[PDB]
RNA sequence: CGCGUCCCCCGCGAGCGCACGGGGUCGGCGGCGAUGUCGGCUACCCACCCGACCCGUCUUGAAACACGGACCAAGGAGUCUA
RNA sequence: GAGUGGCGCGGACGCUACGCCGCGACGAGUAGGAGGGCCGCUGCGGUGAGCCUUGAAGCCUAGGGCGCGGGCCCGGGUGGAG
């Protein structure tokens, strides 16, 4: 049963990390405009 | 009008050397000569069109002498754009090196 | 006048129902604690190594508790001693798999049937899918599929192995009831390696498939499972 | 007395809610919404009065009946099936009907109907194709798309509208509906250069032309 | 007793008819007409028979009386039911349910009578 | 307007060809009736490739559709009118068949009675 | 009795 | 290919009496029912003995 | 996720409905057909592909340059007694 | 599990118990052994109010089938007495 909770936590974690990575890439593009 | 199918050759059955499995055909579709280009044709409908002495019915037409064994391109065969097909009746060895029509209309594009 | 036995038969059903919910919550929280263990287990091996490396020393990690032994040779033209050791491992068919916990009375058997087995130290994910996908229990000496936890709870409940997760924990972290938990598992009916064997006849060291493959059993478990 | 609400935890994955059942018990207000513990009708007759029976016993039993079959779950009827499109079949794309009596004809797509089938209109002026349904599988979607978003397709031309009732005679409703929709599309296809002629032409495979090589 | 004289009859009765991997029993009071303990129309104390009439139309119901079972001549009371189908199938249900008279043969007798009233109905 | 069975399942047969006897082709003395080759060097006995197949138990038909006709019924062979009422309650599963040596006047009774009892006959038009 |  | 010796994978006990007498066979039908249903291990041993040959159930003297 | 009470640090609430839930259904349709077509796995003849040596027998080993067999019908061999 | 104590007349199938149903595993085979034949043959005791000159046995068959198989059932032709 705990599998659903583990999977949900992993998916949320992964989405958060992807958003962070996108934000870092945007910052790199801003630096690469400066 | 124009042609709505691609030129394949019944290039023998799925076979080892000293055993052949007549249930699966090996199709050589003209143009595709690698496993990269055989991916479009997977799941497509393939027809062996022949004609006999006696007239038989035609769906949406008057009785021709032309007949079919309908099939399906199941998966890729080997490394060089050869493809496996599996017909509702096992293709006759009369048809070896003769034209079968790999259709377009289990279309995914 | 049936007003009693109407509700009394419901009172039974509710007590049966609320009891499963308590058993479900235990299974849920045992599953949450083993996650916490496997984390701490996986983390501390990297930790002990880093503090060994900082000091300039070496952390020689714990010689593994647990092996997964796969039979690679067939049933024809086989030595009598090799026949016996392969059928004490319950490897009575080609590509049958069993977990075998390491010691002296394990490895001197596994080295004697080296040419007929491909074995190594399985992962956590390897122990998961082998127990989840290929998991069958010897219940009444019959190979019955582990589809509800009440088949593991009925055979292994007397050792407090009461769900699929407890079994995985018992195998991977070789528990005090490993024998009873591992002998419960029917020798795993694995398919042919999807990708191909390198060479069945020779040892893995000499570009073959046979014998001890320490980390590398997991690549062929995923090739076969 | 209480009117229904939309499900609060959004669908993160199919069969998983975004919120846990502690984050959900929170949202559903269960912390403050606690709770403690046919057949016969009498008709008159002008004699006595009769007690007649709704769904009475049968007059015939056959020599053997089949048993009640077991209960499978995920097997919905076709009226309840989920209806998928290809992402290439966007409302406004120009298709190539492969298999019909209109085989090869370049045809303007309109909308996915409420029975899986594509409502399609190869202008009856150009293609000689009516308001007609087509199946997704028997139709190629091209990189040829007109700005169709702002044409008003009628509501009443639905799945049951095109269903074969029973020598077919065209109803004068079907002729008005062709002209009603053709008056909106056919000006916006002439807006694009050489497109009115492209729809007129039929699709054809020829020598040295391989469908995997033409990317469209 | 029933279970005794079954073990004599089960394989060697004159009514028992074996061919085509199938077994039947051509007894006066077997209904479903198959070689069985349940449906055997000689061997039980209580036996329900459903036959068509000695005239053309109707169903006769043969109830084997409890008393004289070593008396073959007086052992059966025959009642002909020449009514509508729905109330013929009812009467046979009421003879078996509401006399408790061998209630295992309640549905078999109603299915037989149904197939007799279907038989004596004219074909087009 | 023929008789329908209870269930009409897809009668799947593992093999439809006869298991003809080994060297029944070469000789007239040797019948097509199968005999197991028990010779010490027989190709057919010891399972050589491209040889005559032997009847194993593996070829056994599905127990549900075993003895089932193309119509979806089983045969029960009938000699007189008295042996039809046998089938009047196993009507939708088992069909009647009138035996070869039943006379022309006596089929006319069995065909006409099977019409009344709704029993199917495999050979109703056989003397006339 | 906790959920009464 | 599984290395199983099919030598001893048929158990050679009686699962009925070889006798065709119907008074003994009705006693088996009764103790078929009692042995499996009643958890008593008595009726199981009796059922087994109802099967056994003349020699295997010898005459117990008074 | 109450509190009616028992203490170590300061025994049954009612409903509804969706389903990755103990083995498939559709509440989807579509062409055709009375003198020439529809069905028929088998069976008749033919063709093609792959396979494929002639059986019985004694024998370590037989397709054998080992022996018996031109062909067909009928007969023909573990019996009865102690 | 029991006791004295504070309207609507209804419910499929089944169980030849030598029957029926369920679940796991397994399947080479000469010499050889055993089991099961609703395999076949010819006579006997029973039985099937069996079949038969309105056509038995036999025989033929590019007819329809059944059975894993031994074989068997039908249709047509021939035949004349079981």
């Amino acid at each position: 049963p705990y599998a659903k909770t583990m999977r949900r936590n992993t998916i949320l974690r992964q989405a958060r990390n992807h958003k962070l990575r996108v934000e870092r890439a945007a910052a790199a593009l801003a630096a690469k405009s400066d | 009008s124009g042609r709505l199918w691609c030129k394949a050759i019944f290039a023998g059955y799925k076979r080892g050397l000293r055993n052949q499995r007549e249930h699966t055909a090996l199709l050589k579709i003209e143009g595709v000569y690698a496993r990269d280009e055989t991916e479009f044709y997977l799941g497509k409908r393939c027809a062996y069109v022949y004609k006999a002495k006696n007239n038989t019915v035609t769906p949406g037409g008057k009785p021709n002498k032309t007949r079919v064994i309908w099939g399906k391109v199941t998966r890729a065969h080997g490394n060089s754009g050869m493809v496996r097909a599996k017909f509702r009746s096992n293709l006759p060895a009369k048809a070896i090196g003769h034209r079968i029509r790999v259709m377009l209309y289990p279309s995914r594009i | 006048n049936f007003a009693e036995l109407k509700i009394k038969r419901l009172r039974k059903k509710f007590a049966q129902k609320m009891l499963r919910k308590a058993r479900r919550k235990l299974i849920y929280e045992k599953a949450k604690h083993y996650h916490k263990e496997y984390r701490q287990m996986y983390r501390t091996e990297i930790r002990m190594a880093r503090m060994a490396r900082k000091a300039g020393n070496f952390y020689v990690p714990a010689e593994p508790k647990l092996a997964f032994v796969i039979r690679i040779r067939g049933i024809n033209g086989v030595s009598p001693k090799v026949r016996k050791v392969l059928q004490l491992l319950r490897l009575r068919q080609i590509f049958n798999g069993t977990f075998v916990k390491l010691n002296k009375a394990s490895i001197n058997m596994l080295r004697i049937v080296e040419p007929y087995i491909a074995w190594g130290y399985p992962n956590l994910k390897s122990v998961n899918e082998l127990i989840y996908k290929r998991g069958y229990g010897k219940i009444n000496k019959k190979r019955i599929a582990l589809t509800d936890n009440t088949l593991i709870a009925r055979s292994l409940g007397k050792y407090n192995i009461i769900c699929m997760e407890d079994l995985i924990h018992e195998i991977y972290t070789v528990g005090k009831h490993f024998k009873e938990a591992n002998n419960f598992l029917w020798p795993f009916k694995l398919s042919s390696p999807r990708g191909g064997m390198k060479k069945k006849t020779t040892h893995f060291v000499e570009g073959g498939d046979a014998g001890n493959r320490e980390d590398q059993i997991n690549r062929l478990i995923r090739r076969m499972n | 007395k209480g009117k229904p609400h939309c499900s609060r935890n959004p669908v993160l994955v199919r069969g998983i809610g975004r919120y846990s059942r502690s984050a959900m018990y929170s949202r559903k207000a269960l912390y403050k919404r606690k709770y403690a513990a046919l057949a016969t009708v009498t008709k008159p007759v002008g004699g006595g009065t009769r007690v007649v029976k709704l769904r009475k016993m049968p007059r015939y039993y056959p020599t053997e009946d089949v048993p009640r079959k077991l209960l499978s779950h995920g097997k919905k009827p076709f009226s309840q099936h989920v209806r998928k499109l290809r992402a290439s079949i966007t409302p406004g794309t120009i298709l190539i009907i492969l298999t019909g009596r209109h085989r090869g004809k370049r045809v303007v797509f309109l909308k996915q109907l409420s029975s899986g089938l594509l409502l399609v209109t190869g202008p009856l002026s150009l293609n000689r194709v009516p308001l007609r349904r087509t199946h997704q599988k028997f139709v190629i979607a091209t990189s040829t798309k007109i700005d169709i978003s702002g044409v008003k397709i009628p509501k009443h031309l639905t799945d049951a509208y095109f269903k074969k009732k029973k020598k077919y005679e065209i109803t004068e409703q079907r002729k008005v509906d062709q002209k009603a929709v053709d008056s909106q599309i056919l000006p916006k296809i002439k807006a694009v250069p050489q497109l009115q002629g492209y729809l007129r032409s039929v699709f054809a495979l020829t020598n040295g032309v391989y469908p995997h090589k033409l990317v469209f | 007793s029933a279970h005794l004289q079954w073990m004599v009859v089960r394989n060697c009765s004159s009514f028992l008819i074996k061919r085509n991997k199938q077994t039947y029993s051509t007894e006066p009071n077997n209904l479903k007409a198959r070689n069985s303990f349940r449906y055997n129309g000689l061997i039980h104390r209580k036996t329900v028979g459903v036959e068509p009439a000695a005239d053309g139309k109707g169903v006769v119901v043969v109830m084997k009386r409890r008393s004289g079972q070593r008396k073959p001549a007086t052992s059966y009371v025959r009642t002909t039911i020449n009514k509508n189908a729905r109330a013929t199938l009812s009467s046979i249900r009421h003879m078996i349910r509401k006399n408790k008279y061998h209630p295992d043969l309640r549905m078999a007798a109603i299915r037989r009578a149904s197939a007799i009233l279907r038989s004596q109905k004219p074909v087009m | 307007a023929a008789l329908r069975p209870l269930v009409k399942p897809k009668i799947v047969k593992k093999r439809t060809k006869k298991f003809i006897r080994h060297q029944s082709d070469r000789y007239v003395k040797i019948k097509r009736n199968w005999r197991k080759p028990r010779g010490i060097d027989n190709r057919v006995r010891r399972r050589f490739k491209g040889q005559i197949l032997m009847p194993n138990i593996g070829y056994g038909s599905n127990k549900k559709t075993k003895h089932m006709l193309p119509s979806g019924f089983r045969k029960f062979l009938v000699h007189n009118v008295k042996e039809l009422e046998v089938l009047l309650m196993c009507n939708k599963s088992y069909c009647a068949e009138i035996a070869h040596n039943v006379s022309s006047k006596n089929r006319k009774a069995i065909v006409e009675r099977a019409a009344q009892l709704a029993i199917r006959v495999t050979n109703p038009n056989a003397r006339l | 009795r906790g959920l009464r | 290919g599984v290395d199983i010796l099919h030598n001893k994978d048929r158990k050679v006990w009686r699962k009925e009496p070889k006798s065709q007498d119907m008074y003994l066979r009705l006693l088996v039908k009764l103790y078929r029912f009692l042995a499996r249903h009643t958890n008593s291990t008595f009726n199981q041993v009796v059922l087994k003995r109802l099967f056994m040959s003349r020699t295997k159930r010898p005459p117990l003297s008074l």
